[PDB]
This record gives structure tokens, C-alpha cells and sequence, in this order.
């Protein structure tokens, strides 16, 4: 429940999932894709896990690891730090500054050299 | 992290054995330090067992055989001169 | 000197460089007195006998050079035992090979051993050292000459400019570093202590290859003062040598010796061209060599080789004269 | 001298080009930063046009020194009645290419200065500081270089 | 401009005239270098060899106090 829907959109996966059985010496992997809606520091707290250790046994409550406090970068700040194609488009934009003299200089030289 | 009674927690830890530790046996000790609400400190040795650049190759071992190319050239231009003491 | 040594000896006895200042016994103060007084004075009178030509000149030079011979080359072959915390290892880096061969099939790893050992370090440092040792003889043997008149010539001394400075150049930096550490933005230090912050850290010598890999930009700052002192602050050694134009001129007038071609008197202006220019490759590049070696890691050599092998040269030309007496006879 | 209008029509161009990448990778605020942009472009156009004139004026003579023999050859191949063609055409013949190279070199010089400052020195600095120092240093240094 | 050059002129003259002088002055010596070459290593090694053996008396004599 650590991810309120007002701050994180669920894109894929579930914050709540149940499995009928996990065999001994077996494992299950679950993946959730969220989308943070606001930049800032967020605390990735542990999730809660409940299970029965034996049939008709007491419910055992466990917790996952906590990744801890992570920074959600603002999209503008991410782009400022890691923004490719900008140079691809920029390269051509610089050419026109010297179009006239570049051609004329050599044309005159050839006419006199 | 507070662990209430009859609950469990799980912690991920990761470390990197130093590069010079290749080929050696070491005692790996992993301790978990925890205390009660009364302030009694407890420690559990959860694990206490004995657990068992290409520039390096380029920058001489490879290139020595190219220094030898200089040698083969100059040894030609030196030792080919040894054709001037036959006898009549 | 004698009294300055005694003063130093008393200062560290008062410090108790080893031992609490009374409980081991005051008689060790007498012991240290006799020890150092005798040792130093005898050593000096050795150097005097040599300069008196029962030897050749300076002994102390040759002595420290021999110490350098040991402290370098001993580590090549000394079969004395070392332990990592693995078991039986050897000091003499090279010969370990023969026991590794009996230990492992892993020839490639046996060779990488030549590149690994971090303490009493691996052979690759020795190999660099050897290469430096070999190369320098090229530079030092060069010399230049002028005709002299009452078929004879004065050899213009060349690397004589290199002989004196580097001692001072290294010392001044090392000492100001030590001072700043003791007195304390200027500088902050990690554990051999080393700088890790302040100007002194931007100033610090990037001896580690790791320092190369982490940041090249830093190294310029170290170069700027370390080399620039050789470029400019050295210039004053005309007085230290006592060899400005109007000094060398005086010396040669005491010699009463004159060149061909132009006047004794204008010979000041004649020799001026040669006098400042001697300071260039005659001196500064020996520092550049020193730093080359040191950052390549040539063991203790960027001090040692410079003097030691020059002394080997001097001893060689002496050996030539005498033994060539044998060879001619 | 009145030809300086062309210099004014040329010196401003390069001063403003980097705005694209600055808005794309440095994400500069074009509204707030317009204060800096206007001043930078105006100063650059002023001194750079003055440099254009200085470079061409200082070097135009060499063009005639080199090729005036050829230009005379073609002039005649086409003394008072003969010299008039020299004043009408030859002087401009040297001038024309002298200007073209002067402007060409000045513009070629400008690019590297900004590239080095922004993407090799001011990498570790605020985009505001990045643009300020990069462009201001480029303009001042390049104009001083032209006076060299 | 030239007043700015004044800073350059000492650097240029000292470097360039120094190199001219050096090469005009100290012409190569390679063959006699070959004559000294072997003796360089021989003398280096044999004079080091002095201490390389003299050390061997002292390590175990240190046992008189230390190696207990």
C-alpha cells in the first residue's frame, strides 16, 4: 500500500497479489510497473506478505526488503542530465552562417588561380 | 527496522570480494545486530563458515615481438656484412 | 655539523623516539651519545681519507649509492620468506617463479604474478626500473668542450647543473607539506599519511596509475609547480654553484687560462651564451626523468639512480684510467 | 567604409545559433534568458564586425602583392588611358576575396571557442553559468584574438 | 601587440637557441658508448653484490636480542 494512486499511476502489475501455494525450496517473482506522477524524494518502504505456514495454522506476517528513500528526478532535470538526436538536428542548423563567403572565396581564387 | 512479535523481516545485503582475493579461502562472517525494547543488544552470526585489462597482455608480451621486427631488420643490415673474409 | 648532529640526537632522546624518557634507564642517553658521536665523526673522517686520495674523493656519495644498490636490487633475488596470509612466499620476486612452476599448471597466472604482487611489489616494477637504469646512461655521458690556452681543452660541465637542485626541489615540497599537515581550505589528509582534500590535495603528486585513470586534469597542477621550479626557481643556483659569468671568469683568471679567438676580457660576453642555457636540459629534464620513473613506479629510483648511476659513471672513468693502466701494461 | 553594413549583416549570425541545444540539452528558459541573449548578440555583432574590417584591412594588400601581376595581365589582355581600369577594378579585385577570407576565418574561429567552453569546461556548471561564461568568454577572447 | 610578445620572446629564444647550441655542441658517442655499456652493468651488479652478500651475517645475529 506504499504507493498512493494520486502520486503513482499503475501502468502494469499489482501492488496486491495472492498465491495459493509456494512449494518448499521454490520461489515466485512478481513485477509491478508504476509511473511516478510527481518528482521528489520517495521512500520505497517494504511490502507486507501474509501466508499460512501450516494447514489451519496461524497467519504469519512478513515484510519484504525496503529499498529505502529514492529520488524521483523531474523530467526536465533528467533530460538536462542525460539528454542524443538534439545534436543530430543541431549540426545542420550551423551551416548557413558561412554559405556565401565560403563559396565566393574559392570561386574568386579559381577565377584568379 | 522494528520487527513486532510473531512477524518476520527480510533484508538484502550485497558485497564485493576484493580482486586480490582470487584463489584464497576466507572465513565469511555475517552478523545481524538487533536489540529488544529494553536496550539489550544481541548479535547473531547468521553465517560463520570458511568459503573458498587486456592492456596488461598488450603493453609488453604482445609488443616484444614487434621490437623483434626492428631486430630482424637491423640484424640483416649488420650480419649480411659478414661476406668479406673468404680467401683466394 | 658535529654539534648540529648532537643537538638532533638530544632532541629525539628527549622525545624518546624509542622508549619512555626514564623507565628504560638514563644510561641509554649516554649510549646514544657515544653511538652517534663516534659513528658520524668516523664516517666523516672516512670521506676525508678518500678525498685525501688514499681513496678518490667523496665516500659518502659512494656509500649511499651502495645502499641504493642493495635497497633496489636485493629485492630481485633475496630468498627470504614472506607471508601474505597464504603460506610460504619469498621476498626475491624473481625466483618465486621456480616454485610456482612446481605449484601450478597455470603458467598464464604465474606470469600475471609478475604483474600483481602489491607489497615487495611485482616484477613489472623491477622491469621498469631496469629500463630506466639502462636509459639514463645515454643522457649522462654527454659533455662539451672548449679549447684553452696558457691541443688542450676545457670540458664544459653539463649535468653538473643537475647534481645539486633536485634535493632542494623535492625537499621544499615535502617539508611544506609536512608543515601544513602539522599546523592544521589549504589541506586535509587521510592515512604514510596522504592528502585527500584542500589545495594540497589538488597539489598532491598523482603517483598512482589509478590517479591517471580517475582524473588527468589534476596532474597539471602538480606539474606546474614541480617542473616550474626547475624552470625558474632554479635559476638562482648560479650563486649556489658560484658559477655566474663573472664567477667562472674569476675562477679561470685564477687558473690564468684563456681561449683562442677573442679576448680574455670579452670572454665574459662569449661564455654568457652558454651559461644560462646550461640550466635547461642539463637540469630540468633530469627532474622530468625522475617523475617518469616514480610514476612508472621504479623502486625508490627517481631519487637513487640519478646520483647513484652518475657516481657509477665517475667510478667508471676512474676505473678506466687505473685498470687501463693495467690493460696498456 | 560604407560596406560595413554587410559586416553588421554577418557578425550577429553565429552568436545566437547555440540556443537550440541550450533549450534542448541545457533546457534554458528562453523568456528569462532573453535578457542575456540580446546583450550577448549585440556585443558580438559590434566587435566581430569591427574585427572583420580589421583583418581584411590589415591583409588586403597581400592579395595585390601576390596576384596583381595576373590581374594586370588579364586587364591588358582584355599609360593614363590604361591605368583607369586599375582603380575601377583591380583594387576591388584584391578587396573582394580579402573580405571573403576575413569573414570566413573569423566565423571558423568562433565555433570551437564556444564548443570547448560549454562542453569541456562548463560541463560541471549551472546552465545559467554555462551560457553566461561560454558566450561572454567567446566574444571577448575572440575579439582580442582578432586584435592579435 | 609586440609588448604582449615581450613575454613570449624569452621563452622562444631560450628554448630555440638552447637546442641549437646543444646539438651543435654534444655530437653522438655511440660506439664508445658500446665500450662502456657492458661495464655499466658489470660494475652496477658487482658493487651491489658486495652488500648483497654482506647482509647475510646480520639477519641471524639479530637473533641475539630479537629472535627469541
Amino acid at each position: 500500500d506504499s504507493f498512493p494512486p494520486e502520486d503513482f499511476g499503475i501502468v502494469s502489475g499489482m501492488l496486491n497479489v495472492k498465491w495459493d501455494r509456494i512449494a518448499p525450496a521454490s520461489n515466485v517473482s512478481h513485477t509491478v510497473v508504476l509511473r511516478p506522477l510527481k518528482a521528489g524524494y520517495f521512500n520505497f518502504t517494504s511490502a507486507t506478505i501474509t501466508y499460512l505456514a501450516q494447514e489451519d495454522g496461524p497467519v504469519v506476517i512478513g515484510s519484504t526488503s525496503a529499498p529505502g528513500q529514492g529520488g524521483i528526478l523531474a523530467q526536465r532535470e533528467f533530460d538536462r542530465r542525460f539528454s542524443f538526436l538534439d545534436w543530430a538536428a543541431f549540426g545542420v542548423m550551423t551551416l548557413p552562417s558561412i554559405g556565401i563567403p565560403l563559396l565566393l572565396w574559392y570561386s574568386s581564387k579559381r577565377k584568379y588561380d | 527496522t522494528v520487527v513486532p512479535p510473531q512477524r518476520q523481516a527480510t533484508f538484502e545485503y550485497s558485497f564485493i570480494p576484493a580482486e586480490p582475493m582470487g584463489g584464497r579461502p576466507f572465513g565469511l562472517v555475517i552478523n545481524l545486530n538487533y536489540k529488544d525494547l529494553n536496550g539489550n543488544v544481541f548479535q547473531d552470526a547468521v553465517f560463520n563458515q570458511t568459503v573458498t585489462d587486456g592492456e596488461t597482455i598488450f603493453m609488453y608480451m604482445f609488443l616484444a615481438g614487434l621490437g623483434l621486427l626492428v631486430i630482424v631488420g637491423l640484424h640483416q643490415l649488420l650480419e649480411s656484412r659478414k661476406r668479406k673474409r673468404p680467401i683466394q | 655539523g658535529m654539534i648540529i648532529t648532537i643537538g638532533q640526537s638530544i632532541v629525539y632522546v628527549m622525545t624518546g623516539m624509542y622508549g619512555d624518557p626514564s623507565e628504560m634507564g638514563a644510561g641509554i642517553c649516554l649510549l646514544i651519545t657515544i653511538q652517534l658521536f663516534v659513528a658520524g665523526l668516523i664516517v666523516l673522517l672516512l670521506d676525508e681519507l678518500l678525498q685525501k686520495g688514499y681513496g678518490l674523493g667523496s665516500g659518502i656519495s659512494l656509500f649511499i649509492a651502495t645502499n641504493i644498490c642493495e635497497t633496489i636490487v636485493w629485492k630481485a633475488f633475496s630468498p627470504t620468506t614472506v607471508n601474505t596470509g597464504r603460506g610460504m612466499e619469498f621476498e626475491g620476486a624473481i625466483i618465486a617463479l621456480f616454485h610456482l612452476l612446481a605449484t601450478r599448471t597455470d603458467k598464464v597466472r604465474a606470469l600475471r604474478e609478475a604483474f600483481y604482487r602489491q607489497n615487495l611489489p611485482n616484477l613489472m616494477n623491477l622491469i621498469a626500473t631496469i629500463f630506466v637504469f639502462a636509459v639514463v646512461i645515454y643522457f649522462q655521458g654527454f659533455r662539451v668542450d672548449l679549447p684553452i690556452k696558457s691541443y688542450n681543452t676545457y670540458p664544459i660541465k653539463l649535468f653538473y647543473t643537475s647534481n645539486i637542485p633536485i634535493i632542494l626541489q623535492s625537499a621544499l615540497v615535502s617539508n611544506l607539506y609536512v608543515i601544513s599537515q602539522m599546523l592544521s581550505l589549504l589541506g586535509t589528509w587521510s592515512d604514510r599519511a596522504y592528502p585527500v582534500g584542500g589545495l594540497c590535495y589538488y597539489l598532491s603528486p598523482p603517483e598512482s596509475f589509478g590517479s591517471v585513470l580517475e582524473d588527468p586534469v589534476h596532474a597539471v597542477v602538480y606539474i606546474v609547480f614541480m617542473l616550474g621550479s626547475c624552470a625558474f626557481f632554479s635559476k638562482t643556483w648560479i650563486e649556489v654553484s658560484g658559477s655566474s659569468a663573472k664567477d667562472v671568469a674569476k675562477q679561470l683568471k685564477e687558473q690564468q687560462m684563456v681561449m683562442r679567438g677573442h679576448r680574455e676580457t670579452s670572454m665574459v660576453h662569449e661564455l654568457n651564451r652558454y651559461i644560462p642555457t646550461a640550466a635547461a636540459f642539463g637540469g630540468l629534464c633530469i627532474g622530468a626523468l625522475s617523475v617518469l620513473a616514480d610514476f612508472l613506479g621504479a623502486i625508490g629510483s627517481g631519487t637513487g639512480i640519478l646520483l647513484a648511476v652518475t657516481i657509477i659513471y665517475q667510478y667508471f672513468e676512474i676505473f678506466v684510467k687505473e685498470q687501463s693502466e693495467v690493460g696498456s701494461m | 567604409a560604407k560596406s560595413s553594413a554587410l559586416f553588421f549583416g554577418n557578425a550577429f549570425i553565429v552568436s545566437a545559433i547555440p540556443i537550440w541545444l541550450y533549450w534542448r540539452i541545457w533546457h534554458m528558459d528562453l523568456i528569462q534568458s532573453a535578457v542575456l541573449y540580446s546583450v550577448m548578440t549585440l556585443v558580438s555583432t559590434y566587435l566581430v564586425a569591427f574585427a572583420y574590417k580589421n583583418v581584411k584591412f590589415v591583409l588586403k594588400h597581400k592579395v595585390a602583392q601576390k596576384r596583381e601581376d595576373a590581374v594586370s595581365k588579364e586587364v591588358t589582355r582584355k599609360r593614363k588611358e590604361k591605368d583607369e581600369r586599375i582603380l575601377w577594378k583591380k583594387n576591388e579585385v584584391a578587396d573582394y576575396e580579402a573580405t571573403t577570407f576575413s569573414i570566413f576565418y573569423n566565423n571558423t574561429l568562433f565555433l570551437v571557442v564556444v564548443i570547448v567552453a560549454s562542453f569541456f569546461i562548463l560541463k560541471n556548471f549551472n546552465p545559467t553559468v554555462n551560457y553566461i561564461l561560454s558566450i561572454s568568454a567567446s566574444s571577448g577572447l575572440i575579439a582580442l584574438l582578432s586584435t592579435g | 601587440m609586440d609588448q604582449v610578445m615581450q613575454f613570449v620572446e624569452p621563452s622562444r629564444q631560450f628554448v630555440k637557441d638552447s637546442i641549437r647550441l646543444v646539438k651543435r655542441c654534444t655530437k653522438p658517442d655511440r660506439k664508445e658508448f658500446q665500450k662502456i655499456a657492458m661495464a655499466t652493468a658489470i660494475g652496477f651488479a658487482i658493487m651491489g653484490f658486495i652488500g648483497f652478500f654482506v647482509k647475510l651475517i646480520h639477519i641471524p645475529i639479530n637473533n641475539i636480542i630479537v629472535g627469541g
